[PDB]
């Protein structure tokens, strides 16, 4: 049989009248039910993460000159890569990104593996005017990625992302041995092709544990990149994994005090133009090196400089707020004012925290569970 | 396909005349017939036009720009060994076969059984990785029915 | 009733406004329903009103529905009874039901199941539960010719008699005039006379909830009745027909309008029904895939109603086809059913259920009312606004941008009146510049463009000027097919011109920009169909008209259907960057040269 071949649904039977005007109670109930449409979780997915050293491999062959994506594959790929880098650094505080470009059967490490977002974006913008020639070489790119990631600590999740536009790759040696070596190195490899499915890419993704996808259009490309943004799940406890990192306070300098000390920035010193000799900035807690951007690993002492709010923004996942107990207004024998907004309690249901036993209205409960992530009563 | 010619080619009395077409969640095959080329000239393998330069150039261009869209192996069939060798010689004479070579590897099937076997083996091993390859053969050859081009092959 | 301000005022008629505003509904004495969309009970009220009345306008805030006899017949066809509908209408009134609506509803709903029309052994019979109505309609002179030979009393069991097969339309037309409407209910669950086929749709063709409502309303109590389902072309229309055919599980007949729509229906069946090619046959004198002995047969109009000598193979196929019953005869593009030759196609074949599907039910010559008894009542009418709000239909930003008439053309426009002015405002240089600017702007952003244009004579110089592909319309079959095939998967070419050919249900690929110039006179159906070719602000379509010409009135009068559907036409008077780049007809020399070639027609 079929679900639609039975009886016609009569949804209007829900409403009923008993006092010639009780429809107001029904519409009030409908309005109350309309709220609380969320699961009280902004993400609802992975509640933790792990440090990722992600390498992005970009094809630079003649196939990038194709105009499947306006204006050409290279420009759209670089723009979406800039967006991906921005989002990935936004959602990963202590992750690192390296960029490799394959061209003319060779691989060039365009950018070093680091956590600076501006440097990667600058390199990508510079690479827009490159020359597309030759054929890609997956073997060389994977060899470079493995050599760079061979010495990385085990607790970090080593991931390699390949954007393969051309359907042909030139390998100076056997590639399956390299795939076995990568599998022994526990390196995750994911490939996002553009033209069609390639057997070698699928085999590599399956053996290394990654995912292989093929782009349908620019929207699908962006969706795949956004899916790759999310960090992989992490084990409960792996090893003694830690890292010595500093928290440089943003100490500016004012000429009113006698300690107005100008200093050239370490990052700006390598530029062709005159480095910005600003009044102040971020001073390294270890060697007093001055930096303008964060998070940037210190050039002098090798210390990692991170911003504390960025790390703290994900702390609510570690200690999620328990759902409040829903109690009807009639059954609660106490104050009729919300503890959070001081508003009068007129809703049919009142929510009470299990810890401090305070009273919160529907709006305040939703605000606490969605944005505040902390019970105001428990703070006191 | 013709169920009316087999009963009369050999003395036969069929009572079935039954055909079946496979169906899947998606169309697994995309047959298409290519007529005139980019020059609006027919690419028919006519006997009077076997030595024609235009048709050979169109065939080479089709095999070139086709080799860059379908990866990991393309199986091409020609009318005869003589026509196949005359076509590949003309392609080698022009600066066109190198463009196909730099995309996919070219393997030619010959009458030698051992040579054909080793050519098939190297074609398979080249299609295993991302190099890709082209297998040129003849319709009326022992390699046409001796092997099956399973998925990811051809 | 009073005309103090020229408005029909019924303040005194319905004062029942007890408490206070919770019912989002208003009734009218003669008949009308007003619904407030911004109410918490909006969905339930919509579900109730759709099953009982058809809409007349669906803007963003206040919907307006109309009560008709056929709407009440459809409502009582479903399990809803008189008491339920009356009590729920009174439940949500906020003003009180006038004592002119209850009587009308009672009269409409009382005489619903009294008379039925049934088909058995290739014989049409009329069966009545109450024997008195047989004598009541016996005195009607027109009914007496249906019986042959005079059908004494057909004493069975319940009084019935046979009727003439070729004159079934006349008795159907007379019965509603006699306030005894006929119903076409086919209880396919228990037939045991029909060789039910093994059709079964694959369990992977999921359907949206809006199609679920229409399908459920079609099968209310285990039986299928004839009706009309209106869904947009971009939405899923053929899927509903395929699902209905699978559920009926009987021999299906599909009728299309064009010789290419039969291929579309065959593809839909091959995609969402899991039926072997042996059973599926197309009868259009093109391949002749042995239509004799088939489960589902797909053909087109203008061939089942031939008034001339028919082909020998076609004659034999028609003779075979007119000798057996059909289950769920499916009609496509039902809006153009009430024609001189298309109506008799219904009477030339015998079928139990007649299911008609269309996207643009609007038609001139007020022949849609005839379709109420030709096939059945208006079953489902999709709400396009909420359909596009779900994101499954492209939110097309409708535009109505006009261009001033150039002086070199307006003198000739006002000088001539003998129908020669059609080309004049069609070939307006300003409209040409606006169209070229829109084409270039949308090509610079890589958007697919379809340009509709009637008056193919103008379209010739309109398309050859820009050196762009165009479909004259009688070009060929292959050329149009290859042009449309390479139109979608080619970045080099993304704009085509169509001359009234795209005014039906074709396989045109997805497009985002539509620019129509010099369309038909007042065909709301044509504009609705053209708008349907874009949806599938994801997209937007423009209409170009010439000011101070009949095109202004035509565009105003042909958009009243879409505004009832909820679309709003923003007026654009200035185009940004008109002089930024170079366009055709920049100087007056070529503009005045155009006058000689546009007056060179002289078709006398
Ligand atoms: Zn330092
Ligand atoms: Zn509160
Ligand atoms: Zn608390």
């Amino acid at each position: 049989t079929k679900r639609w071949e039975g009886g016609y649904e009569r949804t209007w039977e829900i409403l009923k009248e008993d006092e010639s005007g009780s429809l107001k109670a029904t519409i009030e109930d409908i309005l109350f039910k309309a709220k609380r449409k969320r699961v009280f979780e902004h993400h609802g997915q992975v509640r933790l993460g792990m440090m990722r050293h992600l390498y992005v491999v970009v094809d630079g062959s003649r196939t990038m000159e194709d105009q499947d994506l306006k204006p050409n594959r290279l420009t759209c790929t670089l723009k979406l890569l800039e967006y991906f880098v921005e989002e990935y650094f936004d959602q990963n505080p202590i992750s690192q990104i390296g960029i490799i470009v394959t061209k003319s059967k060779r691989a060039e490490k365009l950018t070093e593996l680091s956590g600076n977002p501006r440097k990667h974006i600058t390199s990508l913008k510079k690479a827009v005017d490159m020359t597309c020639h030759g054929e890609p070489s997956l073997y060389n790119s994977l060899s470079i990625a493995m050599q760079t990631l061979k010495h990385m600590p085990g607790h970090t999740s080593r991931e390699v992302l390949i954007i393969f536009s051309s359907l042909t790759t030139c390998d100076p040696s056997n590639i399956y041995d390299l795939i076995k070596t990568l599998k022994a190195a526990k390196i995750r490899v994911s490939v996002i092709g553009l033209s069609a499915e390639v057997r070698v890419c699928t085999v590599l993704a399956r053996e290394t544990g990654g995912t292989y996808h093929v782009i349908l259009d620019e929207s699908h490309y962006k969706e795949l990149l956004t899916h790759h943004v999310s960090p992989p799940p992490a084990s409960s406890s792996s090893e003694c994994s830690l890292i010595r990192m500093g928290f440089p306070q943003h100490t500016i300098a004012s000429l009113s005090d006698q300690d107005a000390k100008p200093s050239f920035s370490m990052a700006h010193l390598d530029g062709n133009t005159e480095p910005g000799l600003t009044l102040g900035g971020y001073f390294c807690p270890q060697c007093r090196a001055k930096y303008c951007e964060l998070p940037v690993e210190c050039k002098i002492c090798g210390l990692t400089l991170v911003s504390a709010p960025h790390l703290a923004r994900s702390y609510h996942h570690l200690f999620p707020l328990d759902a409040f107990q829903e109690i009807p207004l009639e059954e609660y024998n106490g104050e009729r004012f919300c503890y959070g907004c001081q508003g009068e309690l007129k809703d049919q249901h009142v929510y009470v925290c299990a810890v401090c036993q305070n009273v919160f209205c529907v709006d305040c409960d939703v605000f606490v569970h969605d944005s505040l992530h902390c019970c105001p009563g428990c703070i006191h | 396909s013709p169920l009316d010619i087999y009963p009369k080619i050999l003395d036969f009395h069929p009572v079935t005349m039954a055909t079946f077409t496979m169906t899947l969640a998606r169309v697994c095959l995309c047959p298409m017939i290519i007529g005139r080329g980019n020059d609006q000239v027919a690419i028919s393998s006519k006997f009077e036009t076997r030595e024609d330069i235009a048709v050979i150039r169109n065939y080479g261009n089709l095999l070139l720009e086709m080799s860059a869209v379908v990866p990991d192996g393309i199986v091409a069939f020609f009318t005869s060994y003589q026509y196949m060798e005359s076509t590949v010689a003309s392609w080698y004479e022009q600066g066109i076969l190198e463009n196909i070579q730099r995309n996919k590897l070219l393997f030619i099937e010959t009458q030698d059984g051992a040579e054909t076997s080793v050519a098939l083996e190297k074609y398979q091993e080249a299609c295993e990785n991302g190099r890709g390859a082209i297998l040129l053969s003849v319709a009326r050859g022992k390699v046409s029915e001796g092997i099956d081009f399973v998925h990811h092959y051809g | 009733k009073v005309d103090e301000y020229g408005a029909k005022d019924y303040r005194l008629q319905m004062p029942l406004k007890d408490d206070h505003t919770s019912r989002p509904l208003w009734v009218a004495p003669d008949g009308h329903i007003f619904l407030e969309a911004f109410s918490p009970v909006y969905k339930y009220a919509q579900d109730f009103l759709v099953a009982i009345a058809e809409p007349v306008c669906r803007p963003t805030h206040v919907h307006e529905y109309k009560l008709t006899a056929y709407s009440l017949y459809a409502a009582v066809s479903v399990g809803l009874q008189t008491s339920d509908i009356t009590e729920y209408l009174r439940k949500l009134s906020k003003t009180g039901v006038p004592d002119g609506i209850m009587q009308f509803i009672k009269l409409c709903t009382v005489s619903y199941g009294k008379v039925k029309l049934v088909l058995k052994h290739n014989r049409y019979f009329v069966e009545s539960c109450h024997p008195d109505v047989i004598q009541h309609l016996l005195q009607d002179p027109v009914i007496r010719e249906c019986r042959l030979r005079n059908s004494e009393g057909e004493a069975t069991e319940t009084v019935s008699f046979e009727v003439k097969q070729e004159m079934i339309e006349e008795l159907q037309k007379r019965c509603i005039h006699l306030e005894y409407p006929l119903l076409a209910e086919y209880d396919f669950r228990n037939d045991s006379v029909n060789p039910d086929i093994n059709i079964d749709l694959k369990p992977t063709a999921v359907l949206r909830p809006y199609q679920e409502k229409s399908l459920r309303k079609m099968f209310g109590n285990g039986r299928a009745r004839s009706g009309v389902i209106v869904l947009p072309c971009g939405a899923g229309k053929s899927l509903v027909g395929v699902t209905a055919a699978c559920t009926v599980r009987k021999r299906c007949l599909v009728l299309g309008n064009s010789a290419v729509s039969v291929e579309q229906w065959k593809a839909q069946f091959k995609m969402w029904s899991t039926i072997d090619d042996s059973q599926i046959c197309r009868f259009t004198s093109d391949a002749k895939d042995k239509p004799i002995g088939c489960s589902v047969a797909i053909s087109t109009y203008s061939m089942l109603g031939h008034t001339t000598k028919r082909s020998w193979e076609a004659e034999r196929v028609m003779e075979w086809l007119k000798t057996q019953e059909w289950g769920l005869m499916i009609l496509d593009e039902v809006h153009t059913i009430p024609a001189k030759m298309f109506r008799r196609v219904l009477t030339i074949v015998q079928a139990h259920c007649k299911l008609g599907l269309t996207a643009t039910l609007v038609r001139e010559d007020d022949k849609i009312v005839d379709l109420n008894f030709l096939i059945g009542p208006k079953l489902y009418e999709a709400n396009w606004m909420e359909l596009q709000n779900n994101g499954y239909i492209a939110k097309v930003q409708c535009a109505e941008v006009w261009c001033p008439m150039s002086p070199e053309f307006y003198r000739e426009y006002v000088a001539i009146k003998t129908k020669k002015r059609i080309l004049l405002y069609t070939m307006n240089p300003n409209k040409f510049r606006a169209c070229q600017f829109l084409i270039k702007f949308h090509e610079r952003r890589n958007d697919k463009i379809i340009v509709f244009a009637d008056n193919v004579f103008a379209l010739k110089e309109y398309a050859i000027r820009l050196n762009k592909p165009y479909i004259y319309g009688p070009t060929s079959q292959g050329e149009r097919m290859q042009i449309l095939q390479n139109f979608k998967h080619n970045p080099k070419i993304n704009t085509i011109f169509i001359s009234k050919v795209g005014d039906t249900s074709f396989d045109l690929p997805e497009a985002n920009v539509l620019i129509q110039i010099s369309s038909h006179g007042g065909s709301r159906r044509q504009e609705a169909q053209r708008l349907g070719r874009v949806l599938r602000y994801n997209a937007f379509f423009y209409s170009l008209v010439s000011q101070d010409t009949q095109e202004m009135a035509y565009s105003t009068k042909r958009q009243r259907f879409l505004v009832d559907q909820g679309y709003s036409f923003k007026v654009i008077t200035k185009l940004a960057g008109m002089e930024e780049e170079d366009l055709a007809f920049s100087t007056k020399e070529e503009q005045q040269q155009l006058l000689q070639k546009v007056l060179a027609a002289t078709d006398l």
